[PDB]
C-alpha cells in the first residue's frame, strides 16, 4: 500500500494474509465466512505450499489475536488466464473454523444488481494489505487500508496498456501517490455503506504503483457473485 | 417505490418489487419488523468493524 492510514484496531478485522513456507506473507485475502477467504486467483502460483493467516495487524510484535489456518482446499476460476488476469479470482477453504473475534470477523457479501447501483456508484472504496509502501520498496509489518475512489470506466480503459475485460474494474488516482502495490492481489476492496462495508473486489493488478495516469484494476466481485456462491458449497 | 430516493429507506438490498420497494439483508441479518432495518443474528455479524 503507498499513503493511505494506518488499520487501527477493529477496522479491518476481515483482512486476510496468505503466508509462505517462510512465513513470510505474499498476498491478501477476505474472510467471507467461518470456513471461507475470497482471494485472487493469481496469487495460486506464488508458492508451492501456503496458509492463511487471520487477525493480524502488526507483523513482529505478537497482538495475540492472529490465528493461522491450513487450506483445505482451494478452489481456482476455471477461466483464468495469467496472460491477460481475466477471471483472477479464488476462493480457499478452510480445514477448521476461523473463530471471530477482535480484529477477525467476516465481510458482507452484496446482491449484484444492488451493489452495482448502490456499491459502486459510490464515491469511494476501501483496500487494505501488507504490500509495499514505495513502488520498489519493501513488504509491510503493519496492516494498511487505503481509500480508493471510484475510476470512470472508460478513461480506465484509455489509461490502461492492456484489455479491461468484464470482470475488472479501476479505482485509485491519476497523480495522487496512493494505490495498493506488490504484495496486495488477493486483498480484500470493502465499500463501507451505513457503518457495514461489502466485498466489492478482489486487489487485481497494476502497471507499477501510484504511477501518473495509471491506475489500480481490481476483480468485480459482483461480476462472480453467483460463482462465489457455488464455491461456498465447494466446486 | 423507487430504491433511487434514498435506497429506498433501506439499510442495506432494495428492490421494487413491480410497484414498491422490499428491502432485504446480507446473511447473518434479519429484516427488522419495519420491514427496513437490518438486525445482527449473532455476535460477529458481517461488515461490522470488531470494536
Ligand atoms: O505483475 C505485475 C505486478 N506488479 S505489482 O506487484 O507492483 C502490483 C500488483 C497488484 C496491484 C493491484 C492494484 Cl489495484 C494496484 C497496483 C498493483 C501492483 C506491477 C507490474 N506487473 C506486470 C504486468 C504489467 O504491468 C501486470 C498486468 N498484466 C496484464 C496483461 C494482460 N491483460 C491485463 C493485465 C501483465 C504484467
Ligand atoms: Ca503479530
Amino acid at each position: 500500500i503507498v499513503g493511505g492510514q494506518e488499520c487501527k484496531d477493529g477496522e479491518c478485522p476481515w483482512q486476510a494474509l496468505l503466508i509462505n513456507e517462510e512465513n513470510e506473507g505474499f498476498c491478501g485475502g477476505t474472510i467471507l465466512s467461518e470456513f471461507y477467504i475470497l482471494t485472487a486467483a493469481h496469487c495460486l502460483y506464488q508458492a508451492k505450499r501456503f496458509k492463511v493467516r487471520v487477525g493480524d495487524r502488526n507483523t513482529e510484535q505478537e497482538e495475540g489475536g492472529e490465528a493461522v489456518h491450513e487450506v483445505e482446499v482451494v478452489i481456482k476460476h476455471n477461466r483464468f488466464t495469467k496472460e491477460t488476469y481475466d477471471f483472477d479470482i479464488a476462493v480457499l477453504r478452510l480445514k477448521t473454523p476461523i473463530t471471530f473475534r477482535m480484529n477477525v470477523a467476516p465481510a458482507c457479501l452484496p446482491e449484484r444488481d444492488w451493489a452495482e447501483s448502490t456499491l459502486m456508484t459510490q464515491k469511494t472504496g476501501i483496500v487494505s494489505g501488507f504490500g509495499r509502501t514505495h513502488e520498489k520498496g519493501r513488504q509491510s509489518t503493519r496492516l494498511k487500508m487505503l481509500e480508493v475512489p471510484y475510476v470512470d470506466r472508460n478513461s480506465c480503459k484509455l489509461s490502461s496498456s492492456f484489455i479491461i475485460t468484464q470482470n475488472m474494474f479501476c479505482a485509485g488516482y491519476d497523480t495522487k501517490q496512493e494505490d495498493a502495490c506488490q504484495g496486495d492481489s488477493g486483498g480484500p476492496h470493502v465499500t463501507r455503506f451505513k457503518d457495514t462495508y461489502f466485498v466489492t473486489g478482489i486487489v487485481s493488478w497494476g502497471e507499477g504503483c501510484a504511477r501518473k495516469g495509471k491506475y489500480g484494476i481490481y476483480t468485480k466481485v459482483t461480476a462472480f457473485l453467483k460463482w462465489i456462491d457455488r464455491s461456498m458449497k465447494t466446486r | 417505490k423507487l430504491c433511487s430516493l434514498d435506497n429506498g429507506d433501506c439499510d442495506q438490498f432494495c428492490h421494487e418489487e413491480q410497484n414498491s420497494v422490499v428491502c432485504s439483508c446480507a446473511r447473518g441479518y434479519t429484516l427488522a419488523d419495519n420491514g427496513k432495518a437490518c438486525i445482527p443474528t449473532g455476535p460477529y455479524p458481517c461488515g461490522k468493524q470488531t470494536l
